[PDB]
């Protein structure tokens, strides 16, 4: 798997690919690894699929209930701290996952969370077996001053690179862009493909 | 005699202590719900105890999720506790099945919790009624639910002090499939019919949901255009 | 004196509190069941509290599974709770054995839950009677069950306010192995005999099952042909 | 005063609430058992509430296993619950030891369950009496057991409304080691002596077991030859 | 007032409810025990309710193990329950230590169970007295025990309706170290003194044990030689 | 009659035992809170029982955390227990989410604990009212909360014996967004209006918090400048 | 051990041998591995003897209780579904057994059940260490159209073959025939021996 | 084992073979691995037979109960999400199974679910030891535009290929077709055989 | 009114139910303890109910261990139960620390068990007083303990019916550090002072312990030399 989350001035971009493998065996080419879990929050999953999917459902339920009770959205840092506690509580019988949580409250944030509850905020992060290849592209090409379009292209590239060298990664790239203005918007497939073509790539 | 414990039947087979719980409901502000063309709405009156109170707080219409809401009448602390049971119950069902196919089941779960407290000694019933209104896979729904745990589905209904006023007015005036705007006007009109003239209706709450959308809470200005 | 706790016998060996629960059953709508040639049917009346109520909702005849159904009378919240116990009990049996060989055993389990609440202090009985009708490996079955946990198997019977009217009419008029259509007509006729003339029978519920089939719920139009 | 809780002694050392449970037993149909040559039998009357009831259902004589049977009188729901305890208790013993050497022990377990409910507050007693009759390794056995948990072994006995009639008749007429046919005739005769003349004995239940065999339930035609 | 709960003291420091339990003991059949030369014996009368009862059944003298026996008076179901506690308690001690060095401790355990039910609300006391007689490593023992949990060791004693008759007779007539035959004669004679003349003593139970032996139950013929 | 257990409704649907808990709250010292420009404040009176008491101890204004504070009135031991529940509840939330986004939720948790004690028999309610005031992510907040578990948000309010005095005075005099100094002066003035002239206001407690700061407890000298 | 169960038109035939071994050590030559557990139901056991015997006792108790409660015999499929649940519930601390349940309700049935609750119906089945040898005789010689006498001979042979090549199998052959007409009838020993002699066999 | 599920315009086709093996030992030639669990839902099982069979029974019970309570059929996605939760809850003492759930609600769906509660929707999927062979046939031959008859043939082929190369797979092929019009219809054996013959295949 | 439950205070702050338990203690036989030169002793009277009782049994002076003994008065069954608690409590302490440094702690544990039964509803107090006398590392100890859980250390004291007689006599006559023989004589003399003349003191129990020794029970002959 390959997932990525980056921050920009007033935006968060999150992307994944869709491949699901039982070992070397590509069982499903269009699994979903990027989910909206609140008005301005998205989550990406890597690791054991059953553990990831359970946690997606809990975070949807709990962030919705929280919002109704508080009449405000959970701060992104709060979402991370919640996940941090949940996962640490069961560290010796853990959720075998790596999560990215990204969103906008008073500012953009991306947090990266491990199966022990370690949570850390960063200007960008990636997870899954393809992540090293992504970290390569980003180290070389990421800029803080990038525009949302530039950023979307960047992530398409990073994941394309990952897909070319990680056999556990493949399929269509999903991208979401989270802004105060328009909220969490999942870019349409035909737009991503267009950019893939315009940038001169494959799959 | 037969009057003084939830676990005691009267010789005519009644549970007076439950009937009494039902009187508590008559002491609340009046609220009503009604179905209209591709949707359902709720309108609630409100005691405004003083001008030192904060308006944008402790709402009579409460969202259970994005597609389901409730109004309540009776003991306010009981009602608060029940609304939060309703919310947690909703989320449990979504986590189990991924969605809330039929609202009747949420309502039944809340109604069962209420029934339970009309059977085991050591507890009193909740002195609360609720109306639940939302959209599910059957369509627009409107239910009520009392301290006994009794449930009914309606086209229109009400709860609170002015219940009987509002239910008559609607028995005479209600038609199905009204457009939203007319349904809201009929509702305000019905609500006024329960007041004691002289007495005038201040800013009430109004929420509405239509098929394929999320709920929508009317702000005080939008509400004003109907007063 | 001997009147006020489920755990107290009277000097004549009676449990009045249970007898009082039985009076709650008399306050329900009348329903009846009867066996006919290769099948069994249920028919139920219904209080229609208002025209603002929703008809296609809270049904007096409730399916327990595809081959077993129940009608109930008395406290509605208690009834609901017992019908869901009935359904979960049915599915436990199917999971254990793969099928429901004898309906009498489902009924007994429901009747035992009810009996239990006539023996331990701290709870009141369920103010409910039920009729269960279905097909099993013995054949078509018809049972009733009351607050005491008492069970009987019938050819025809009834529960609700009009019980006594309906049971007399049937004591005179019932014959075994009627064809379905005549059985339903006898039933509607019996039901009418319990009304107070002037008062007229609106659309009632009708469900029926025959050997080798699943249950079949009559729609309001089909029902109308018998009115 | 001393009358109103199972945990209260009267000043003469009585438990009236238990004595009252014993009055519930008098309201049941009369049944009897008796030992005869290498065997034991049971006979039971039956209220037939209507002609709309189903005869081949809810039997007064109930098998506990292939070699032990019971008849009961009193509150029916309690009796059902006790017979099923009796059955489960029998099977527990067979699983532990491979067989049921002495029926007295089964009966004692049932009697102890009953005694327990005459000592702890929060429960009422079972308003039931039972007769158990079977073959075990001692020989043919006949016991009774009441709401108090009291047990006796008999050559013949009875329970129900007509108990006293039937016991007098048997005090005068019973002899030991009759052949089965004469034993059943004496029983029917005794049963009739408890009716109120004018009133006539419809089809009763008859079960019998002889050493080295399993129980045998008489069908209504076989029973008829004795009426 | 102070009369109606096991947990309530009277102003004079009495527990009437326990005193009342003690009256239950007076309603039983009379039994006695006495020590003689190297041994101890029990004798018990018996209500023979009818000639339809089975004699060789429900014995008033019950073995606890091969070297310890008990007779009881009062509520029969309570007595049964206590004798079985006694037996299980005896076997626990034998498993723990390999033997029952001092019978006083068995009795104390039984007596403590009884006391417990004179202190915690929610239970009534056992309406039973017992006499325990056996051989242990101290020698021949004879104890009694009542509903209060009180214990005494005797040379001779009795329980049941005829207690006071039998104790007086023994206060006058008992000597220590009689041979077995004379001890038994003295016992029968004592027992008779408690009857109401006209009334005559049918076959009673007699058990005895001497140092170095196991218990020995007299059969009805051996018993007859003393009548 | 309907007066004597927390689990009993009156026929008008009231819980008198809770209404009575509410009278306990009238016996406390008067305290008040009010919102002003970018902040909120509390002021409390205090019974000074003697001159042998220690002033710098058992404070009527209690910090829940750095940004939330509470004043309480009624039974003092209950109030202490509730303030510590409030603190522990505040820390649980901070550990779960890293911060306390909305104070209304803390208050609700405390209110729920209180509501719970108005429903289950075996407990009495807390005879306490509280005012919570603090800054959260919505802004400056001011809530009250009573024995029934009822909650309201205010611009200004008060609790204690002088409540009604102080609320009238504020109904006439309060304006929003006063500067801190004027707000405090209005408060002291309001508090004085509740005394019985002759009687004079000794040193009261004053805490305040403004957006972006922590709470700030006025010392007795600073307080004096307002007397 | 060797046990077998076959079905015919209106009959079930079940057979086993009787040997009990602690390893290579023949401790008992006449153990019992065929039991009646209901009017028209029989069970054969293979595997740990203690687990087997406990289950025989439960099935007897529970099928007797069921019959008294329902006033009909447990359907054979129900008997299997019960066992299936019982065994699966304790799969991680299992009954170390293989069971055959055979009987007549509206038709003949034979079910084979494993230590995880796997249950499968078949026209015939065998279990124990001798089973492969039996499955050989049956593959070659079984016919649906066989008569009850033909079937009894068949099973005698299948087990005699198993005994000749499985050292864990031996002793007298037990057979039971279950029919609607006569119920479960355990054939007498002298009749089985007569057929062994007439078919020309040994042990 | 080999099971397969495919989707078409307004139809779902599910098929399995029937072989049950204890290792290399073919114990039963006609086990059942395809079950109807609701009016428009079917399930196929692979893995430990006991665990599979227990889950079939639960799904039948729970989907029947759900329908009576809701007065609608459980959405197919819901059936998957239920199973997903059930299985993940016991992941460290799991049901050793692979499930296919297929059906029609507002559209056709096939979901594939693993022993950790991983659930993924796909246009087609297969499971069991024969699944790679099936995935081969399908990759080459499946079309979205296929008709129900074309689809039935396709699955008969995929499984026939699986049977030819997986010794754990064998026996008669079972097919069910699920449509809004006729619901879950299990094709009759003689019709499957006819198509096997007409396509030129074996077993 | 305030008289009837262990959990109720009278308006003067009394627990009458405990005061009533204290009256149970007056009904016991009189016993006394006193300290003398390097030791402590106990002497107890005894009801001898009959000549059929066994003397060398159920002793009023009971060893708790080799260096500590107790006498009790009041309800005998309660006393037995408390002495065994005492013995088990002693051994727990010895197992934890290897010895019993201070007997005051054993007593407190026993006293606390008693106090506990004067505070939780559902139990009555133990109607017992005890005197504990022994040697520990402080020196010779003498304590008493009553139903309330109250404890005192004495030089001499008594319990039972004759308490007040014996305490006066000792208030006048006791001196510290008597030799053992004179102490015992003073004790016998004191005891006699509580009898009603005519009435004469039969063989009482006498145990004594001196520093560096174990307890020593006087036999009936040794006791006789003081009568």
């Amino acid at each position: 798997t390959t997932t990525v989350g980056i921050t920009l001035k007033d935006a968060v971009i999150m992307a994944t690919e869709r491949r699901v493998t039982m070992e070397n065996f590509i069982m499903h080419k269009n699994g979903k690894k990027l989910f909206q879990i609140d008005t301005y929050t998205g989550m990406t999953i890597a690791g054991l699929v059953g553990d990831a999917q359970v946690l997606v459902r809990y975070m949807k339920a709990e962030l919705e209930l929280y919002r109704l009770q508080r009449r405000v959205n959970m701060p992104i840092e709060a979402v991370a701290t919640l996940l941090s506690n949940m996962l640490n509580q069961v560290k010796y019988m853990p959720y075998m996952v790596q999560l990215l949580v990204g969103g906008i409250d008073t500012a953009p944030h991306v947090f990266s969370i491990d199966a022990a509850g370690g949570s850390v905020e960063d200007i960008y992060a990636s997870t899954g077996s393809g992540s090293p290849f992504v970290y390569g592209v980003l180290e070389s090409q990421y800029s803080e001053k990038m525009t949302v379009d530039e950023g979307v292209d960047l992530v398409i590239r990073a994941i394309s690179a990952a897909k070319q060298r990680d056999s556990a990664s493949g399929g269509m790239i999903d991208v979401a862009v989270i802004t105060r203005k328009d909220g969490y918007v999942q870019l349409p497939t035909d737009q991503i493909e267009s950019r893939i073509r315009k940038l001169g790539l494959i799959l | 005699a037969y009057d003084r414990a939830i676990t005691v039947f009267s010789p005519d087979g009644r549970l007076f202590q439950v009937e009494y719980a039902r009187e508590a409901v008559k002491k609340g502000s009046t609220a009503l719900g009604m179905k209209f063309a591709n949707g359902v709405l709720l309108i609630s009156d409100k005691k405004v105890r003083s001008r030192l109170i904060e308006q944008n707080s402790i709402e009579k219409i409460q969202l259970i999720d994005d597609y389901v809401a409730a109004v309540t009448s009776g003991l306010v602390a009981d009602a608060r506790v029940l609304v939060d049971f309703a919310r947690i119950s909703a989320q449990q069902e979504k986590v189990t099945y991924g969605s809330l196919v039929n609202i009747e089941n949420l309502v039944k779960r809340v109604a069962d919790q209420m029934q339970q407290y009309t059977q085991y000694g050591g507890v009193r019933p909740y002195g609360v009624s609720l109306i639940f209104a939302g959209i599910d896979q059957i369509g627009p729904r409107l239910f009520d639910c009392d301290p006994a745990g009794t449930i009914n589905e309606y086209k229109a209904t009400a709860i609170g002090s002015g219940k009987d006023a509002v239910v008559s007015f609607l028995e005479r005036e209600y038609k199905e499939n009204l457009p939203e705007k007319e349904a809201v006007t009929l509702g305000i009109k019905a609500l006024k019919s329960s007041l004691e003239e002289g007495e005038e209706l201040k800013a009430p709450e109004i929420a509405s949901i239509t098929v394929g959308n999320k709920y929508r809470i009317y702000d005080q200005e939008e509400v004003k255009k109907f007063l």
